[PDB]
């Protein structure tokens, strides 16, 4: 369940993580997350088990050990933890929360400490490490975006539009692209100076996308660098030309008559490593995997009694 | 039906927005704009507007809009901008100009008139006539009203009434007599053709059938020399009262022209002009005058003004400022009020005494607008601070009465102070220092207080605000002699009256250590108990129970000293007062609290001393032994036990035992479990068993509980109802009820524990409010009002408080709609709990989302449903409606100011018979309810989704919003009044205890809370830098108090969606 070759993890209200077998749409093992909705869900880049960002808490069940509990438990802070983000070298953990902090966690070793705290007035949304390594790109409820460089400590910070909460932003594998989502529903792009190995990285204003009307809930580039996804509360995840910033392909779940007030948010969304697959997350309680080039609905993973809000979706050798 | 054809109106209104409802359509709001018109309902419709703007730019041309809008300033630079850039355009022309002859621009309408006359529009000729010949007619050139006359045709009312203005300016008298007559009967024929459905042109008739009745004085003026008087007195008279915009007045003042130039009329056209400054038309206040004058808009702008209308100039200069020339408005009065007193000093021959006493009231004018205006150049510093002063002084000497001279004197001697002290604070946080502060507090502080004084003797029934600032002053001044002798003198010289305003601020004082202040609040408090006695008895005899000893002591001084004087009825209210507490919370009743609290301490505590302190004053309070047939039953059914639970209980005190301990609890746990059986039986109380000195009560002198003023004669306690039905509730409130020695019946709510005393401040602060609304023209134009109801504390736990008849909570109300309806009471909240079992726990984004799904699942209606499913008509529905969105309104904003949190479905409340909404339950008051811990409201009132729609569809767009800058407006003018009242409860002795709960010196707490207010009275309580004004804030407010992301954090118990 960690050793077949696709994770697939589903997380949200109904106090467990399933996991699933991408090309059949069967329920694998389900773990009991109790107390908690799950409020994010980023597999390792170690493959070696998932982390589930809730209510005060990080847990982190185990891909190898194929059947137990939370290996970790991270506690002894207030408010949600709503993003998680992990470093390649095994060891590192940052976490964004509503209490306002950015949160290194080092994972080989003990304390519910954390190694370093970044702090900001308004509640973290959103968490995210350039490829770089070397900084941290955080999004608050103010609306400011902030670069942490992990070396210097030296914040930098940087608003667009906002008066707005930026959601969540992301940055594309080759590091070229910076992309900010806010509760207007826009969707901000910035080039990337790679300033890197003695550094400056500065970001270049793009474009403005007016992706959304409703609240956008969060954005992820294709491995490719190809494409830009964003997921919103108005039950859609528009994939976005990198090349254009045109729309190229939208996943929606909105009824099929104006009388139905919906049934369902599209909450998160991960690229397959091919960039040719999209799986997807609902309220609807269900998981949806597409294909990015037809918009077929290619399958559907129904287990889960309540709400979903999580993906984690992994794709390594 | 006439009063049935309305019904017919509000009926289809009824229907017409139930169709709105379905689908916003052109259609509907058409045939709505215009019912609501007809139904004489101005505003409302004007919301309606509101709305056809933000959703259809579709009857386009944002000038079409800016005229629709009545703004015609707007529309006239939207009509040039919209011309210059197109072509002719006939209709664009034909708006221009009407624009024009609302604005009374006669100038630009007579001269777009004539310049463009190709006009091969037949139609564009027609219109063109009527318009520019008022146009003709306001410019002198009668010659141009003839020819634009001769085009109107006599069947039109107004080509009627044009030959009745020609003809009597070339004196043709019975040639105007018929015409008059025939533009009657040819306006009373056209106000039936439109039969409902027209513009303010009913209203506007009226402005007509003035007009035509004005200009038959105008006849009347012509030959019969002795009318001069008589016409000009009801011309003069129906001024001052009628109050008709602006334009009507310029047209209305026409007709008065044809006989009386400016110049005789003089305080006819000031008066205008001052009212086209105050409604905001400057540069139509500036030409009255200019006029008036006879010299030029000071085009020699470098020269000083003419002296020649003393009256006139002053005008000029107030409409200076209030214009943009503003230093040099400041300029002008210097150098007019010099010229003044030379004027006065040396041209007085003696026989010319009316004009020196006119002079010298219109002096002290300009010198408190000196001083005004002194402050507003460069504030209050210690270069301005003897400058005004000096103004100030010299206007208090050349008016001696009037109010606002002495006023303004005693508030800038009272900020002087203030600018010092503030001044030392700010020293002092980086013995010469002290006592040259001590010289210039002192300095300041006497003259303060004796301008208070002589401004408090001049309001008498309006002095709230100076009466509290001699408080502040006399309480804040820990008496250095000269500041007492002030006091002891203004208190000699003011009358009693006065003071009743003010009572629990003096009585919150009693046991001031401050030795020589105490004296004269003992001797005024006495005083004030010789005449109107009752207006202090309730609160003296609070006092005089009291832990605190120098209070209690202190209390019945004044209690004994109003013996010699009124003995039986204190005793007779020192009774009442102890039986109804008693009543209130009954000896079970406190046991089971007790053991609650007992069980809290030891069993999950480890506190043995808590818990002995918590039930050994229950013993000590039955030790005194049974006095009514309730404490009894009780004594046996339980004494026994309960006296010999404490022989354990002091057995371990000894002993320090553990098993002498558990046979006192077991024993505490058997009463429990008996009481705690018998409490929802507790559903009634009859007087003879649980009091029988208040069954006992005949014809008493005692007034009934918050009924006496002076004024009106003194209703008392006739006697008392024998049964109090028990609320059963939490706090199991009785609803005793009195009858009155006038006969009518009087209900109130006696309840357990409370300190009852917050509430009392409120309705304090509600009561001036409530002044200040029946003052402000346009607040009283509207009925805007708060409910208030009576609030008479018995001690620190109970009191009483007034029912109000009619009323159902709004919990109440829906409770029953949805049981009726067979809907699950909360089925908003189970639909949450369905979708998210951990709702409290959920990022705002994840909230929000379950908080729709709830909303879009479940019906907006049910209030604004079952308030028409509750009238008996239709009229009756609508008059409830306008009657509810307004009040409503006016606590939102009085709320806000407030901060009045803590606003759930059962804390306010609907008269089933006016619609009115009212408020109770000011616990949370300041930002307390949003500082707390768990569960902070993000919210400033209570504008839920069904109170929106219970208004009218175009709510918040209408009457809301409307209504709320009124109230809005008011608040901040009487900024002063309402923070004398506010301040004089936060650093209220005894009522600071509100906000040392944000742990669940002060100094610096109640400083902030005080800002707090100010900023929201300042426009400064969003952003720290921007200074918004009214409209601009309302706009914010509504927009926090609507928020999904501010309402989903709600405390589900809040029904976020009700
Ligand atoms: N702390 C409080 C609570 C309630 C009241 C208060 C005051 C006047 C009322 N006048 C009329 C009505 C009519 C129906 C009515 O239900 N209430 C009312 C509302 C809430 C709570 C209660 C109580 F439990 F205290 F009895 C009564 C009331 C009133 C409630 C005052 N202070």
């Amino acid at each position: 369940v960690g050793s077949d070759p696709v994770i697939l993890a589903t997380a949200g209200y109904d106090h467990t993580v399933r996991f699933w077998q991408a090309h059949s749409g069967i329920c694998t093992r389900t773990v009991q997350h109790q107390d908690s909705q799950v409020n994010a869900l980023e597999v390792t880049p170690d493959r070696s088990m998932i982390a589930a960002a809730g209510y005060q808490h990080i847990r982190m069940y185990d891909l190898n050990s194929n059947n137990p509990n939370p290996i970790i438990s991270y506690d002894g802070v207030n408010k949600n933890i709503a993003s998680v983000g992990f470093h390649e070298d095994g060891r590192w953990m940052y976490t964004g929360g509503e209490d306002c902090t950015a949160r290194i966690w080092d994972l080989r070793s003990r304390n519910l400490q954390c190694q370093r705290i970044f702090q900001v007035n308004a509640p973290i949304n959103c968490v995210c490490l350039h490829p770089n390594q070397a900084e941290l790109i955080v999004g608050d409820q103010s609306g400011a975006i902030h670069i942490w460089d992990l070396k210097t400590d030296h914040n930098e910070q940087l608003i667009p539009e906002p008066e707005v909460s930026i959601t969540s932003a992301h940055i594309d594998p080759d590091a070229s692209y910076m992309a900010a989502v806010n509760s207007t529903g826009n969707c901000y792009v910035w080039n990337l100076t790679g300033g890197i190995g003695d550094e400056v990285t500065q970001l270049i204003p793009k474009t403005k996308i007016p992706a959304h009307t409703r609240y956008a809930l969060q954005c992820r580039f294709s491995p490719d660098s190809t494409l830009l996804a964003t997921c919103s509360a108005d039950q859609t995840c528009k994939i976005w030309r990198t090349s254009n910033f045109s729309l190229m392909t939208e996943l929606s779940i909105k009824s099929g008559n104006p009388g139905e007030s919906s049934r369902g948010w599209m909450w998160g969304c991960a690229f397959s490593g091919d960039s040719q697959y999209i799986v997807t997350a609902s309220s609807d309680n269900l998981a949806r995997l597409w294909c990015v080039e037809t918009g077929e609905i290619k399958r559907e993973y129904g287990g889960h009694q309540k709400a979903v809000v999580c993906l984690a979706f992994n794709d390594s050798v | 039906e006439r009063a049935a054809k309305c019904r017919a109106y509000a009926k289809a209104l009824h229907y017409k927005e139930l169709e709105f409802q379905k689908g916003p359509t052109p259609a509907i709001l058409e045939s709505l704009i215009s019912i609501n018109n007809k139904l004489q309902q101005p505003e409302a419709a004007a919301g309606v507007l509101e709305y056809a703007m933000k959703h259809f730019g579709e009857l386009e041309i944002q000038a079409t809009w800016y005229e629709k809008l009545h703004e015609w300033e707007d529309a006239l630079v939207a009509y040039d901008k919209k011309m210059d850039t197109n072509k002719d355009d006939p209709e664009l022309m034909l708006g221009r100009m009407r624009c024009l002859e609302a604005l009374g621009e006669w100038g630009q309408l007579h001269q777009q008139c004539c310049e463009k006359w190709t006009l091969v529009n037949d139609e564009t000729q027609a219109k063109m006539a009527r318009m520019a010949a008022a146009a003709a007619w306001g410019l002198g050139q009668w010659d141009s009203m003839e020819e634009y006359t001769c085009m109107i045709p006599r069947d039109t009312h107004d080509g009627a009434f044009y030959r009745a203005v020609l003809a009597l300016h070339q004196d043709l008298f019975s040639l105007a007599q018929q015409c008059i007559d025939k533009a009657r009967d040819l306006l009373d024929a056209e106000l039936t053709a439109m039969a409902g459905e027209s513009y303010s042109r009913a209203y506007g008739a009226m402005v007509s059938c003035h007009m035509l009745s004005e200009l038959e004085e105008v006849i009347q003026y012509k030959l019969v020399p002795e009318r001069r008087e008589i016409i000009r007195q009801i011309w003069w008279e129906r001024l001052q009262g009628c109050q008709r915009i602006v334009e009507d007045w310029q047209k209305i003042l026409m007709v008065r022209s044809l006989v009386v130039s400016p110049h005789e009329d003089m305080r006819t056209w000031l008066k205008y002009a001052s009212l086209c400054g105050k409604s905001g038309r400057l540069a139509l206040a500036h030409k009255t005058l200019v006029l008036l004058l006879g010299v030029d808009p000071s085009r020699q702008l470098d020269h000083p003004l003419p002296t020649v209308h003393p009256q006139v100039t002053y005008a000029y200069m107030k409409n200076m400022w209030k214009s943009a020339r503003k230093i040099d408005a400041f300029q002008h009065m210097q150098h007019f009020v010099q010229t003044m007193q030379q004027q006065a000093q040396h041209a007085i021959a003696t026989e010319d005494q009316q004009h020196k006493q006119e002079l010298h009231k219109l002096m002290a004018r300009c010198f408190l607008k000196l001083g005004e205006w002194q402050l507003n150049l460069q504030g209050i510093n210690e270069s301005t601070i003897p400058k005004v002063l000096q103004y100030y002084s010299a206007a208090t000497e050349h008016d001696r009465s009037w109010y606002k001279a002495w006023h303004a004197w005693a508030v800038m001697n009272f900020e002087a102070v203030l600018h010092y002290k503030h001044q030392n604070q700010a020293r002092d946080e980086k013995k010469k220092v002290t006592e040259d502060l001590s010289k210039t507090l002192l300095m300041y502080t006497v003259p303060a207080v004796q301008g208070f004084f002589r401004s408090i003797s001049l309001s008498r029934g309006n002095n709230l605000q100076d009466t509290l600032r001699v408080l502040t002053l006399w309480f804040d001044y820990g008496h250095w002699p000269d500041v007492n002798e002030a006091l002891v003198e203004g208190v000699k010289a003011i009358q009693i009256d006065t003071w009743l305003q003010v009572i629990p601020q003096l009585i919150a004082r009693i046991d001031t250590p401050r030795p020589l202040v105490g004296r004269l609040i003992h001797q005024l408090l006495t005083d004030i108990g010789r005449y109107h006695p009752q207006a202090l008895i309730y609160p003296l005899t609070v006092a005089s129970k009291s832990t605190t000893t120098a209070r209690h002591n202190a209390a019945n001084k004044i209690l004994k000293n109003m013996c010699e004087h009124s003995n039986t009825l204190v005793q007779q209210a020192m009774m009442v007062s102890e039986e109804l507490i008693r009543v209130a919370i009954l000896w079970h009743e406190m046991w089971h609290e007790g053991l609650e609290e007992a069980s809290r301490l030891y069993f999950g505590e480890r506190n043995v001393k808590g818990m002995f302190e918590v039930l050994e004053p229950l013993h000590a309070m039955m030790e005194r032994g049974p006095q009514t047939l309730k404490e009894t039953s009780f004594n046996q059914a339980y004494g026994r036990d309960l006296m010999e639970a404490q022989e354990w209980c002091r057995k371990y005190m000894k002993s320090g035992n553990v098993k002498d301990l558990t046979q006192a609890w077991d024993l505490y746990y058997h009463v429990f479990r008996r009481i705690s059986k018998q409490l929802p039986q507790l559903t009634s109380l009859e007087l003879q068993y649980v009091s029988p000195k208040l069954l006992m009560c005949r014809d008493l002198e005692l007034a009934v509980p918050g009924t006496y003023d002076p004024n009106q004669p003194i209703i008392r306690i006739q006697s008392i109802a024998p049964s109090l039905q028990v609320i059963t509730s939490k706090q199991r409130p009785r609803k005793l009820t009195l009858m009155g020695s006038n006969g009518h019946e009087f209900v109130f709510l006696l309840k357990g524990h409370e300190d009852l005393r917050q509430d009392e401040r409120v309705m304090q602060l509600f009561g001036l409010v409530n002044t200040l609304l029946a003052n402000d023209p346009t607040s009283l134009r509207k009925n805007l009002s708060i409910q208030r109801y009576a609030v008479i504390p018995l001690s620190t736990n109970s009191g009483l408080i007034g029912w109000v008849p009619h009323c159902d909570t709004l919990h109440a109300l829906i409770r029953d709609y949805r049981e009726k309806k067979k809907i699950l009471l909360n089925i908003e909240h189970r639909i949450m709990l369905r979708m998210a079992p951990d709702y409290d726990h959920l990022t705002l984004m994840q909230k929000v989302e379950v908080f729709e799904h709830a909303v879009n699942n479940t019906a907006g209606d049910d209030l604004a449903k079952l308030l028409w499913l509750k009238s008996p008509s239709s009229e009756v529905w609508f008059d409830r409606r306008t009657n509810y969105t307004r009040s409503l309104a006016v606590m939102s904003m009085v709320g806000y100011i407030l901060g009045l949190g803590d606003r759930h479905p059962s804390n306010l409340m609907l008269d089933r018979l006016s619609g009115k909404i009212l408020h109770i339950d000011f616990g949370d008051c300041f930002e307390v309810a949003m500082t707390r811990e768990k569960f902070p409201e993000k919210i400033p009132f209570r504008l839920t989704r069904m109170l929106t729609n219970a208004m009218e569809v175009t709510g918040l767009d209408g009457n809301y919003r409307i209504t709320c800058h009124t109230v809005m407006e008011v608040l901040r003018e009487h900024k002063d009044s309402v923070m004398a009242v506010l301040e004089a409860f936060v650093y209220d002795p005894l009522l600071n205890w509100r906000l040392m709960d944000t742990n669940t010196a002060l100094n610096k707490k109640a400083i902030q809370i005080i800002n707090r207010v100010r900023d929201k009275l300042t426009g400064r309580d969003f952003s720290h830098d921007d200074t918004l004004d009214v409209p601009t804030q309302v706009e914010l407010l509504i927009k926090q108090a609507t928020s999904h992301e501010n309402l989903c954090q709600c405390y589900i118990g809040w029904c976020p969606f009700w």
